[PDB]
RNA sequence: AGGGCUACACACGUGCUACAAUGGCGCAUACAAAGAGAAGCGACCUCGCGAGAGCAAGCGGACCUCAUAAAGUGCGUCGUAGUCCGGAUUGGAGUCUGCAACUCGACUCCAUGAAGUCGGAAUCGCUAGUAAUCGUGGAUCAGAAUGCCACGGUGAAUACGU
């Protein structure tokens, strides 16, 4: 179905997240946070774009909630569990497969498990994510998780997706990511991007794209982006981490 | 057939197990001379043995948690004197006369309102 | 044992001795005796003219003695001529960094001036 | 399943325990022993004069009591009942699967 | 406390938690090293503009019974005086005189 | 002092009314209570009379006065001696 | 809105840190108690000499975090000097909280290196886990303890007597 907002729906922008699975897996090693079975595999591929996954999709901070003394930082960090409102049950990241089942059709729930590798089994990233941001708003699970995938594939197909595919295993620059991205969408919607790098030397782990609220369902275009003044910590250059260590 | 005491002094607690043997000592997976730098400490730990000359006729094994040095050292001694008069209900009277069997009780006094310490009270000069 | 045109103690560990130079503290002393790869525990008396020079060289990297004393004095003259609150504290000879004067403050003010 | 019981009275809490470790026995299940836990003691000091007299105080306290009970082999029956129990006011419970 | 003084605390709370987000994000760019000098400089002028009484550091915990500004306790939201008064009636559950 | 990353602080009101001074060349002194505001280079050449608590006092700005904060030139207590 | 309560010829009270070798400095290495945390306690990783910064696990907590006790101990050095004692004062360069730290914050680095060589007359505390001495936490609290309220470590002296 279409992704539409029931209770609460007064926000400017969705903000799609994307984990550079190799770079993500890497951090886990460096920090020594435990080997999850998602990375324990990390087998190579033919196309070097299927590392660009969906970590989540996140509605803006809805005005109503913001008017009760809530700010983006807290919003992001708690979501639907935020107080005073909305205040729904708490989505633990430590006990994931304890959150309620979502009700997901296997039409989607296979499509999803291609672009959200640690979903289902003893992982339940799907479940947690629905609690954290979906539940409160009253979304259609099969649509919401659906709408993610739609957008994920779109970006792998675009000039942006290609750049990572090209410069795999190699150091790069924002500038040449900036070009790459613009050539698809424009030199107007570059600032909607925000990157995140870790370690020394810097390697990209995560990518976030800030899509206008009205344009979430209908496919991407030069008018389907909301630029924000935060470019991210990545700096002038970074590795496009290869699988391994 | 190993004989056991607990033993306490100030904030220390010392669980000890004795066995017949040639005179080994372990404290927290360590040797006596290692664990306790201070000489006093050593004297205290063995003086129940040195009393009833089983210094090298029994082999001891200990752990302690809580307190500082003289606390643990003291707590151990009590621990032994308990076990050592349990292996032998005989020795008690001798042990007791040395005053090793009683548990000390002396704890640090609390701080009270109006005082700088327990009993130290702020100056006022008639000068 | 003449560095920066002053005599340095020659019976003192280099580290300690070099501090006699005005404008070097202890951090600098340590640096010098490594930038100019000279040991720390070595006394100045048991060195070579050669060692003393490479050492003489390091010290020149900083601004020290005469030079320094001038810099400071400019900075303070600068303030007083600006007439800023911080300037006058320097004029009237009072705690420049917010310290109480109702009591104490005897290091600026100096020993007591009785009444009457 | 674990339930943690918490309260200000100690007689009161040693009720709810016995209540729950009665039902758990009832609706066929093994209950792993009511085990008590450290009791927190928030303390407060306050000036008792409304003006001056710093050295005149009261010292107040609230003792919180914690108890933990487990559920070994949760019967289907139990899960409803141990959920549906109106339990003495002034007692917090936290059943959590 | 003067009725007026009690009142200001309400004016001050209300604002604080209405412009709360605006401040936060408008601050967030300031502290962003990796951002546009153009952006951050604007922000500095923009934060100082929206009203003072809308800052959380601007408010003062007053007993929510008598209005006192001093000797407040968070656990109860009351002054030391009113805490004692209520303690002794047994209107504060659990609380009681202590010895050790 | 203020972190270096957050840039130099000036109250906007006062920041604005030293464009009109520097663009639309005037030659009057300006009233201000903005003792917070640091002196920017633009301010060089213009007298500006900053409040000390009861009165405004003139500060003919110069090169040397740059970075300091106005109020650092309006003394706020009177003392001759005892 | 800005200033004032933070003013300084001076007098008094309560404290802190000292004047050194039963000690200063460097390396190495033991043993506590009690308490706090929700939009709060914030690890690990990266950056920085440092205050800190960025990223972001876990924890409404006998589980996670604050948070490595210190005196002690071994090895080295200083050799009785206004000193390798003391760390006030001041210049320069920073960080963080906060619309904002000129008046008036805490902290950091570099430099500076004052009085003080155990204190007249007087005068105070304490009888045992006490005094002395060493670290730790909390309330208030955006930030702002040498104070206050708590907690353990080491651990004396002497009472003939009225
Ligand atoms: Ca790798
Ligand atoms: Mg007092
Ligand atoms: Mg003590
Ligand atoms: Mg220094
Ligand atoms: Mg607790
Ligand atoms: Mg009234
Ligand atoms: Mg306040
Ligand atoms: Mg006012
Ligand atoms: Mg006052
Ligand atoms: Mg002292
Ligand atoms: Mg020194
Ligand atoms: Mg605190
Ligand atoms: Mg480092
Ligand atoms: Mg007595
Ligand atoms: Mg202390």
């Amino acid at each position: 179905l279409a992704l539409q907002a029931k209770q609460y729906g007064d926000f400017d922008r969705y903000v799609l997240a994307l984990s550079w699975q190799t770079g993500f897996c890497q951090s886990q090693h460096d920090r020594n946070r435990n080997e999850r079975d998602e990375c324990r595999l990390q087998t190579e591929t033919t196309n070097k774009a299927d590392f660009l996954t969906v970590f989540g999709l996140w509605p803006g901070l809805p005005k109503s909630v913001a008017a009760r003394g809530v700010d983006e930082r807290r919003w992001m960090r708690f979501g639907c569990a935020t107080r005073p409102i909305p205040n729904l049950p708490e989505a633990r990241a430590s006990r994931m497969c304890s959150s309620p089942e979502t009700g997901l059709s296997l039409e989607t729930a296979a499509k999803l498990s291609e672009v959200m590798p640690g979903a289902g089994g003893r992982s339940c990233l799907e479940r947690y994510e629905y609690a954290k941001f979906g539940a409160c708003f009253g979304f259609d699970p099969d649509a919401y998780f659906g709408t993610m995938v739609r957008l994920n594939q779109e970006i792998k197909e675009s000039e942006a997706g290609k750049f990572l595919a090209d410069n795999y295993g190699k150091t790069v620059s924002r500038r040449d990511f900036d070009a790459a991205f613009a050539k698809s969408w424009g030199k107007e919607n570059v600032k909607a991007v925000k990157l995140t790098c870790q370690g020394n030397p810097a390697y990209l782990t995560e990518i976030q794209i800030s899509i206008k609220a009205d344009a979430i369902n209908a496919p991407l275009s030069a008018n389907s982006f909301l630029p924000q003044p935060h470019p991210g910590n990545c700096g002038k250059t970074f590795v496009i981490d290869k699988a391994g260590y | 057939n190993q004989y056991y005491g607990t033993g306490r002094r100030k904030s220390s607690a010392a669980r000890v197990f004795i066995k017949p043997g040639n005179g080994k000592i372990v404290i927290n997976q360590r040797s006596l001379e290692q664990y306790f730098g201070r000489e006093t400490a050593r004297m205290v730990v063995r003086q129940p043995l040195e009393l009833v000359d089983m210094v090298e006729k029994l082999d001891l094994y200990i752990t302690v948690k809580g307190g500082g040095i003289s606390g643990q050292a003291g707590a151990i001694r009590h621990g032994i004197t308990r076990a050592l008069m349990e292996y032998d209900e005989s020795l008690r009277s001798e042990l007791r006369k040395a005053g090793f069997v009683t548990r000390d009780a002396r704890q640090v006094e609390r701080k009270k309102v109006g005082l700088r310490k327990a009993r130290r009270r702020p100056q006022f000069s008639k000068r | 044992a003449r560095i920066a045109g002053i005599n340095i103690p020659d019976h003192k560990h280099a580290v300690i001795a070099l501090t006699s130079i005005y404008g070097v503290g202890k951090t600098r002393s340590k640096a010098i005796l490594a930038a100019a790869g000279i040991a720390e525990d070595v006394k100045i008396s048991e060195l070579s003219e050669g060692q003393i020079d490479t050492l003489r060289d390091e010290v020149a990297k900083f601004v020290v003695e005469g030079d320094l004393r001038r810099e400071i004095s400019m900075s303070i003259k600068r303030l007083m001529d600006l007439g800023c609150y911080r300037g006058l504290r320097h004029r009237r000879g009072l705690p420049v960094r917010g310290q109480r004067t109702k009591t104490n403050a005897r290091t600026r003010k100096g020993p007591r001036k009785p009444i009457k | 399943i674990r339930i943690r019981l918490k309260a200000f009275d100690h007689r009161l809490i040693d009720q709810a325990t016995a209540e729950i470790v009665e039902t758990a026995k009832r609706t066929g299940a093994q209950v792993r022993g009511p085990i008590p836990l450290p009791t927190r003691k928030e303390r407060f000091t306050v000036l008792i004069s409304p003006h001056v007299n710093k050295d005149a105080r009261d010292q107040y306290e609230i003792r919180t009591h914690l108890r933990l009970v487990d559920i070994v082999e949760p019967t289907e029956k139990t899960v409803d009942a141990l959920m549906r129990l109106d339990l003495a006011a002034g007692v917090d419970v936290q059943i959590s699967l | 406390a003067k009725q007026s003084m009690k009142a200001r605390e309400v004016k001050r709370v209300a604002l604080a938690d209405k412009y709360f987000a605006k401040r936060a994000e408008l601050k967030a760019i300031i502290s962003d090293v990796n951002a546009s000098d153009e952006d951050r400089w604007n922000a500095v002028l923009k934060l100082q503009t929206l009203p003072r009484d809308s800052s959380p550091s601007r408010q003062r915990n007053r007993c929510r019974q008598t209005g006192r500004p001093h000797g407040f306790l968070r656990k109860f939201g009351l002054s030391r005086i009113k805490v004692r008064e209520a303690a002794m009636r047994g209107e504060i559950p659990g609380l009681k005189k202590a010895s050790w | 002092p203020r972190s270096l990353k957050k840039g130099p602080f000036i109250d906007l009101h006062l920041l604005k009314k030293v464009e009109k001074a520097v663009e639309s060349g005037d030659k009057k002194p300006l009233r201000t209570w903005s003792r917070r505001s640091t002196i920017f280079p633009n301010m060089i050449g213009l007298t500006i009379a900053v409040h000390n608590g009861r009165q405004h006092v003139p500060v003919f700005v110069t090169d040397e006065m740059v970075g300091h904060k106005l109020g650092e030139f309006a003394p706020t207590r009177t003392y001759r001696g005892h």
